[PDB]
């Protein structure tokens, strides 16, 4: 269910973001999405451990 | 040391500091 | 005539030194067990990545983009004294050849000549540079492993599109290989020499060696990568609607509105044509947030909002989020 | 130019040429700006005559009604997984076994 | 003087000054754009003519070759470590012991 979260970005669907935005801005948008989903994955890994 | 424990010991082989055991 | 290259084509990625460790790099390297275009001509080859050269007499290299005087081009001529590297808008013949006192082909750099042995040369073009790699190993390609020591760099800045080699007139044969971007795994020795390498997209034993960063692997089960099937084609489908959305009406108008009473035009149930934006007038700033002002013909959405007003010059930057 | 990507039937965008459908050969696709990777096939789902696209549990795409011809299509990711190498010791043999 | 930018890789750079040699004392050195802190000691390693500087397992700079002289210089950081206090209760005594 964390995939549908926007994480403060433009939209949750990654392909639409990558097909709508130039890499320079898309750099910070992908950066926000990776750090949010990485925090979620770290929390999941910690709870599973 | 005993030969068995000596053999076992011989078999088993910034900013980060490793404290030695007491 | 085709000839498979067993294990050759390994060069140092940088000038960094490592001793008896394992390092993984992601550069334009030559994959193992691949055919190279062996030639016995006594033409011209297009270039994308890799001018990997190997021969066992021959001399001369011609580079450039279109091989004319319209753009810059590179020339290399080797003889017994030195090596000349002249870049200019030099005109080239279709099948040039040397003699060795006259030029029958029609900034400078002079260094040591690059001279049965096997002359192996690896060329690369990235970051506006020109890296030269060479190693002379004495001896079909011989069975063995050796590295390619680098050389001086030639800063040019132009693109390279298609190259051509010369002939020697006193005839010979040479290997031509091409590079692909992938990941390797080099093993430095105790003295800083490459003695072995393993691939990462080959036979999955090599993939296990790639993902475990070791040569000797013990028995068991290892997970290396995914098994996502690569797509074979692209499928795109759009509705059978062609109405040519009123962008000429919201751009080519006499008077739009004021700024305190801006209009709100709603455009929907049609297909956009954003190529007419650049055909109207040159833009002032045209900076964009959230959307690309280049890739606006692949996404699709609904319910645009167009508002028009006028700004007195120095406050266009005030028209922005917040 | 104000844009919005709400979960609504999409209408306005640029022109791209349509491509014929494929079956059981999974590729990457795109419909009403809802592009993605998956294979398409006929589905047994029934749609009321006001809906354009369906969803599922994971808030992803399951069914798309193509406006070319009023029919029902299915959106499903194709075969995927992790690959594993079943191998013996290095100084024992060279042949390996690949498990999907 | 006319300057053109954002068109070619930079090759006309300004002049860069140089300093004197140091030995057996950690300093904030800078060798050909590579900055760091560590001592400068004589190295027993052997390099190749195309090698500029070395590295280790920990992805840190270990050996630096100066362009002025062909001999190489090792890099070892300053003597760093925690400091601990060894004390009795304040109601009993007042003296302390310093542990490095």
């Amino acid at each position: 269910k964390q995939l549908s979260s926007k994480f403060g970005a433009i939209s949750s669907v990654l392909n639409d973001i990558l097909s709508r935005l130039d890499p320079p801005e898309a750099e910070v948008q992908i950066d926000r999405l990776i750090t949010g989903r990485l925090q979620s994955l770290q929390t999941y890994v910690t709870q599973q451990l | 040391r005993s030969p068995i424990e000596d053999l076992l010991f011989n078999k088993v082989t910034n900013g980060l500091t490793v404290l030695p055991p007491l | 005539s085709y000839t498979n290259s067993f294990t050759r084509g390994v060069y140092y990625p940088d000038k960094v030194f490592r001793s008896s460790v394992l390092h993984s790099t992601q550069d334009l390297f030559l994959p193992f067990f691949s055919n190279v275009t062996w030639f016995h001509a006594i033409p011209v080859l297009p270039f994308n990545d890799g001018v990997y050269f190997a021969s066992t007499i021959i001399r001369g290299w011609i580079f450039g983009t279109t091989l004319d005087s319209k753009t810059q081009s590179l020339l290399i001529v080797n003889n017994a004294t030195n090596v000349v590297i002249k870049v200019c808008e030099f005109q080239f013949c279709n099948d040039p050849f040397l003699d060795e006192s006259e030029f029958r082909v029609y900034f400078e750099y002079v260094s040591q000549p690059f001279l049965k042995n096997l002359r192996e040369f690896v060329f690369k073009n990235i970051d506006g540079y020109f890296k030269i790699y060479s190693k002379h190993t004495p001896i079909d390609l011989p069975q063995g492993f050796s590295a390619l020591e680098p050389l001086v760099d030639l800063p040019i800045g132009i693109n390279i599109t298609r190259f051509q080699t010369l002939l020697a007139l006193h005839a010979a044969a040479y290997y031509v290989g091409y590079l692909q971007p992938r990941t390797f795994l080099l093993k430095y020795n105790e003295n800083g020499t490459i003695t072995d390498a393993v691939d990462c997209a080959l036979d999955p034993l090599s993939e296990t060696k790639c993902t475990l960063k070791s040569f000797t692997v013990e028995k068991g089960i290892y997970q290396t990568s995914n098994f996502r099937v690569q797509p074979t084609e692209s499928i795109v489908r759009f509705p059978n609607i062609t109405n040519l959305c009123p962008f000429d009406e919201v751009f080519n108008a006499t008077r739009f509105a004021s700024v305190y009473a801006w209009n709100r035009k709603r455009i929907s149930n049609c297909v956009a044509d954003y190529s007419v934006l650049y055909n109207f007038a040159p833009f002032f700033a045209f900076k964009c947030y959230g959307v690309s002002p280049t890739k606006l013909n692949d996404l699709c959405f609904t319910n645009v909002y167009a508002d028009s007003f006028v700004i007195r010059g120095n406050e266009v930057s005030q028209i922005a989020p917040g | 130019l104000s844009f919005e990507l709400l979960h609504a039937p999409a209408t306005v965008c640029g022109p791209k040429k349509s491509t014929n459908l494929v079956k059981n050969k999974c590729v990457n696709f795109n419909f009403n700006g809802l592009t993605g990777t998956g294979v398409l096939t006929e589905s047994n789902k029934k749609f009321l005559p006001f809906q354009q696209f369906g969803r599922d549990i994971a808030d992803t795409t399951d069914a798309v009604r193509d406006p070319q011809t009023l029919e029902i299509l299915d959106i499903t990711p194709c075969s995927f997984g992790g690959v594993s190498v079943i191998t013996p010791g290095t100084n024992t043999s060279n042949q390996v076994a690949v498990l999907y």
